[PDB]
């Protein structure tokens, strides 16, 4: 399956080329292995083991990345300057200290502990076609958070992977994007792991 | 409103923070007469760029004409009210209204009206039907602000005495910009408390931030858990007549940036410094390499060193659109700018960890001053109170010698205060005579 | 509340679709005094039917009695103030309160207490604790509608001149069928914003629909782009003393229906309409075939042709909760019956691809009259101003030449400024002495 | 606000239960100035222990202090406002900010300011800065009530007549325990639809929780559908000055409880009243294996047998956070205190399988107060009336001879809307002089 | 498994029916199929892809439904009156009307772009017993809608589909049915694929 | 995979075991067979057929508890009253008695007919290694409930099971335990079966 982009005036050209790799690399093996890898990833994330998901999760060449793209017009050509702010961008020693800061006791925000559930569907792979040991991965996920009683909030996101096979036998993430789907969050922050 | 803040600033009545017919009443007084924050010329550098900026509550068109200036627009078709521009930013010569077509040039004059010569005829003026100008726009080094009260003064004369503590970053550092997009998020925070916490807040850094600043290693670890001053010194807090202040946190180039933006932001600013030194002289050049922390009037924040502009957008009594941009000196590698942009939402942003902190501070604040007996409570702000001085050689403005010091925030109050009992600007001025003293 | 409609219903404030305690103003006078529309015949057929109304933000239980009338009452129980009924519609002879047990008649009498005589005695008079009633109920060809106000006109005069224009649909076609159940969806738009829209927006038609035109290939891609008026002329537009008006659209009796509805439709509508121009003449046959966008005062609006009837519930100043049904001839073909049932849904209903377009008209309108700068530009209903007439002999009321134009817009916001600045009906009439002149 | 309660209570306003206005008035007499239910010894059990209790809408910290007594404070930093304590109970001896640091003691003292040496100097007094303290801290047998108003008479005195029906369970029975944590849970219903419920509704538990009856057959069930009075009597139903009062329904310990849990605590209720007849002699023995459901006055409501004890805490006009306590009798076997604990929650909790019933009949009241027309429709509290009796030789207060009565409900409103007309506790006297006659 | 309507009196006899059909209609390959075909279509519209949606996963005798049940009381049995209003009820005529205006550049609404992001979950598949080529397919589905900075929708709905088998080895939608369970939706309008 | 709770400074003893458990007790078979029974459980409860629930889905011995954790300092040690509260700690007669409740037609609240809509996602499942009949189910539920006209309550919960096999092949619940995740659910009341 391929997307006419001529005849489908609203689908980007990256995502209908994304949308070919994923319909092409279907691989029932694959789609089962990837799903296991997810659900332990966000089991892992909603018990907080943060120390443990950036060491045995995360590889050392890790790209971990979400924006806020600014709402521009669909026929403002001219307009070039740079549509993207980073709300994250985290290379290893990044997440490292955003890890820390999670597990310190004096971390007031934490206190009392938070709860995190996580919902993780429609998973797509597909190996990447030079790199095998490259896996494309493609998620949705809603993510809950509650707080001090009343506070809740829900993020929406899709999570853009590579993850990379490791001598072993394990998995760790390589880059994560998310093209955050909310212009202006209403959640008090976005300080959760996506 | 008359007695909401005491003489001096010296205390506010928690109830600030949470009443609802006091916001109505700011959006008559604050936001109806104040500069407000619109954008940078870097982010409407060409003929007909534009972006959407928010005055108060109220949303304005900021363009670029083709005459090079800039001019504002309310938001609104002249026609049903309806919405103009739905985009962020963009490039156009000009606006049309979805609703019936009506156009607008980016100079908001009405052009073109759909069955002019078949319907209207001579029953339509477009003279008279241009988009609502906001009368006065003015910048100061890139940074244009804009007032709907044609009585403000000049934007220069309301930055008072601030204005010399800008200067070294803003004027002398050879000319910043700024990088949008912004983040943006909602806060259930009233807009006045992320206001006085970048006025003059260095008290907080140390035990609010306590484990970002073990986390990341940033300079201000020197203060970490509030225990010792800076090897530094105290540092030093200005405020200035019409509300704008600032403190100052000597050397403090790499603000609240991590560990591993530290070697080559500092490199790049004592390099500067050194040539700045012999323009503007030491003590100034120093300045220009410090961490500045404050607002300027009512509602715009900023951090130098770790440069960061702030947009505290009220949206009600309890909740607040905050815009977070970077800032860059333009002869910064352009590595560098990109590793400040990111580093700006790392710590501050919708996602920085730092600002994560600051939630509940600012929540509860206001939370609580809309509770029928906690709103009662006063708010002191009497750091460094008895101890600030005015006409001083060196140092411009009502000036306190810490930077973890209230001096900024008894200044703040103060012009609200006089805003808030005052009618015009005319009043406003006799409210302010005696300022200083 | 005394200028916020200019002379002769010219200007309007943008406030008006936004204030909070003009929203409490209107429920005491618009929604307190005027006619509201309930039901049709046709959805309570039988005795015991009944079906759940809003009336402004008041619910009411409107039921068909045995004798054949229908009355209506509010959906509160007279013990502690519970509502009473839950389904939106049903067949009962009485209706029993889930709090103690109870029982009222379809004629609202309370029918039964239990533990009356154990517990009650003398210390009750059932007679004293009916349901409170809506005092008056009268129909217009099957179309029920109430009023709180026991002062009201009788319907037939509250439509005034409007009657006119609705009889060759309404009354001389052999009946309508109001299908069931309506859409229902909340919108974040004030009443007023759906009303002005449908009382006479042929306006937007060709630019707001502009897209949906090109796709359905509906009889109103004529007015695309609002750059030619229809080869069948400009229509008309009406007003009248109560507030009612409308547009006629010449012969487009599949108004915004697609392509894939015209020949049927237009091929029953042509044969009804030599028909009937033998009773009622040539120009009101034509009227019967042509397309009518209108409100009846204040908030129940009507197409014909593409048959929709609407109704714009309140529920805050920038909150509506819409219904949208659709109407049919009863001598239609029962699948075309259906068939224009669901075409209603696709163009306007809550998934309607023709509303869609509506809802950041209405939305941003209303959201822009809660800013406090924005709320002070005036909306503009000047289209066709100077060159409306009355009494016209062939048109009733004060008629312009154009259906695309403001002429039922001046007359809407004239009855509305009555009502606002009067305390009952007697001012009202007071006011509007010379509402033509 | 002087007639929204007619004479001798018989009749209330629908609009009390949705009026925003009101309810901030009520924020001011009602809450300001009446005992507030706060917590039990049992939850504060040792010095440090403290819990977070909510008086009105404002948040205040309860602490068992080192010498054994409680004192309680607002919850709210004396620097800038700051809520203090997030955790809902705990243990220790202070409490500091998470702002900038300011250290309290669990006796509201200011004890630690960060940098007091070094920037504050005498420009601070700890001494003016301690916590804002609740004035009035007294018991009944365990259970902690707090009053915002110094003038407040004393508790027991409060309780007046209330007090003599409580003492069987609450006194004589050899102490309760409170079993936290309670359940929490978020209603759209005013506080005061809780409140009247608890205060005397035994009429609804036939209708409302007829399907809940039938399921688990609680020995309520003799009252199912409104059918027949209990075969032990009407029971009775009593008020007092202050507004408290309940109903009795005799020899109902299991209450709401279902058959699971009737015959283990019938024969706990069964053994123990052979005992206290001795004591307190046979009537009031019977009181204390029987079923009263009250309402202390104003929010904190109670149901013994099926020992609940409830908290109406007032969020807005038409929002109540809800809680849910059981309490036990100390000498209870362990496994039934843990099954009584359950079944509380079972039946009323936020899961309950009774109260989940309730929330419609609530809700829709509050809701229906809120509307224009039905706000003016009037509750009726006339059940009994005419046959209430006072200085009964048995029985003291206003009483009635039936637990489904509205005797309570009475006694209620007029006691609310005394305070509502009142500016003071002085006013309130003057007011309710002849309360009885 | 079978549900006694007598005893289980909440549940409709079409619903127990329906049950029974899916829980004996377990396939582990179709449960594995399905979820997979569920899951691009679902890629697909959050791409917006609009047209390739249409032509290749829409048969060309597609009915596309979408009601809103009017309450009615449980024991309400003499009001027969029609109690369901068609939201969509579409055939591919009609599909094609809308996905045009949803392309079309000047449908003001659609600009700044829209973010769509779907959720699909609890996937249920059954051949059809009497035409193999017909597969019916449960799934239920979150979609969340963001647009214009702060506005955000949330969808739940269930749907019920009849999907066809395409000599070539294509599937595609005969039927979709969603009985949606928001009386009045709280989303400004329904416009959205379910 | 296994946490370091010493470095792991947010997880709880109990949850890193947890984790553990369910890493090394994946098998792909047991992940479809679980996966088909929760969607059969959810769909079963969706259509309000709670008999059939209870008789064929829930075992005799069944403890069925949901509760609400009384926010508590992650630093204080001394304070140890209970900080548990049981929305719900069923046995089967207890659910009986909510069932039949349920189905009374006389339930006021249950008319008109609420509408349930249950996603269930992250499901993990590992056999227990004493006893092998025994099954531990981890899976995270999004359940939705709509009635009269524009209520709608969102509930977000994660369901630690433990399902027994039963002579014959049916599977049946013998504990479901669930730690509420927002100690104030602003939901009206948490009468749902999650
Ligand atoms: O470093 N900071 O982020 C900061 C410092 C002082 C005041 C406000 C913010
Ligand atoms: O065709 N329409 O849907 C329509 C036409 C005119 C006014 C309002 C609606
Ligand atoms: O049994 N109950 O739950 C109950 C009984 C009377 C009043 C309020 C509640
Ligand atoms: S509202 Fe803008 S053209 Fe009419
Ligand atoms: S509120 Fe209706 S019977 Fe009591
Ligand atoms: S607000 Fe509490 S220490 Fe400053
Ligand atoms: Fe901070
Ligand atoms: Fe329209
Ligand atoms: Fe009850
Ligand atoms: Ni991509
Ligand atoms: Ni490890
Ligand atoms: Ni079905
Ligand atoms: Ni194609
Ligand atoms: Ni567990
Ligand atoms: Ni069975």
């Amino acid at each position: 399956m391929m997307i006419n982009t001529q005849e489908d005036k609203l689908v980007s050209a990256h995502d209908a080329e994304e949308f070919h790799r994923f319909f092409v690399g279907h691989d029932s093996d694959l789609q089962q292995e990837v799903t296991t890898l997810l659900t332990r990833e966000a089991h892992l994330l909603d018990i907080q083991a943060y120390k443990a998901w950036l060491e045995h999760f995360v590889a050392p060449e890790i790209k971990y990345q979400v924006i806020s793209r600014e709402l521009r017009s669909t026929s403002e050509r001219r307009y070039q300057l740079n549509d993207a702010v980073n709300l994250y961008n985290e290379n290893y020693q990044q997440l490292k200290v955003r890890v820390e800061h999670q597990m310190d006791p004096q971390n007031w925000a934490n206190n009392p502990k938070i709860r995190f559930t996580r919902f993780v569907t429609n998973v797509t792979a597909a190996k990447d076609k030079s790199a095998p040991e490259i896996l494309h991965v493609r998620s949705n996920l809603i993510l809950h958070r509650a707080r001090r009683e009343n506070q809740v909030d829900v993020f929406y996101a899709t999570r853009e992977d590579k993850w990379k096979r490791i001598e072993g036998g394990g998995i760790k993430l390589v880059e994560r994007f998310v093209d955050y789907p909310e212009r202006i969050p209403q959640t008090h922050n976005l300080l959760v792991f996506l | 409103y008359q007695n909401l803040v005491s003489e001096a600033g010296l205390t506010q009545k928690l109830l600030i923070h949470g009443d609802k017919e006091l916001f109505q009443h700011e959006l008559k007084t604050i936001f109806a007469r104040n500069w407000l924050f619109l954008t940078h010329d870097s982010l409407i550098p060409s003929p007909g760029d534009y972006v959407k900026a928010k005055m108060g509550v109220d949303e304005v068109i900021v363009s670029r004409q083709n005459d090079g200036s800039v001019r504002a627009f309310l938001n609104v078709c002249r026609h049903r009210g309806k919405t103009l521009v739905h985009a962020e930013a963009g490039n156009a010569k000009g606006f049309v209204c979805g609703y019936h077509g009506w156009g607008y040039g980016s100079n908001g004059e009405l052009q073109s009206v759909p069955f002019e010569k078949e319907l209207y005829g001579d029953a339509i003026k477009k003279k008279c039907l241009g988009l609502k100008e906001v009368p006065r726009i003015e910048s100061f080094h890139g940074f244009i602000y804009g007032c709907f009260d044609a009585e403000a003064p000049p934007l220069i004369d309301y930055l008072g005495d601030a204005a010399w503590y800008l200067e070294p970053t803003f004027k002398y550092s050879g000319g910043l910009e700024l990088v949008g997009p912004p983040g943006k998020v909602v806060v259930k925070a009233n807009w006045k408390s992320f206001a006085e916490n970048f006025v003059g807040d260095g008290y907080h850094v140390g035990w609010t931030h306590a484990a970002a600043l073990r986390a990341g290693q940033s300079v201000f670890s020197s203060i970490a858990g509030n225990a010792k001053l800076p090897p530094e010194g105290a540092g030093l807090q200005m405020t200035s007549k019409y509300g704008s202040g600032m403190g100052v946190f000597w050397g403090y180039y790499s603000g609240n940036f991590s560990a591993d933006m530290i070697p080559d932001l500092m490199a790049f600013g004592a390099a500067k410094q050194e040539k700045l030194a012999k323009e503007i002289g030491d003590v100034r050049a120093r300045i220009y390499r410090s961490f500045l922390n404050g607002t300027i009037f009512p509602n715009n924040s900023f951090l130098t060193g770790s440069a960061a502009f702030r947009v505290w957008n009220p949206i009600d009594e309890n909740t607040t659109e905050v815009w977070t941009y970077a800032f860059v000196e333009k002869d910064m590698p352009e590595d560098l700018k990109r590793r400040v942009a990111d580093a700006v939402q790392r710590s501050i942003g919708p996602a920085g960890f730092w600002e994560s902190d600051d939630n509940e501070n600012m929540e509860t604040m206001s939370q609580n001053g809309k509770k029928y007996q906690s709103s009662n409570i006063d708010q002191i702000a009497s750091l460094g109170f008895g101890k600030d001085v005015y006409g001083d050689e060196c140092y411009p403005g009502v000036v306190g010698k810490s930077a973890i010091g209230e001096t900024s925030y008894r200044g703040f109050y103060r012009a609200y205060q006089a805003h808030i009992s005052s009618s015009n600007w005319a009043e406003f001025e006799n409210a302010s005579r005696n300022w200083h003293i």
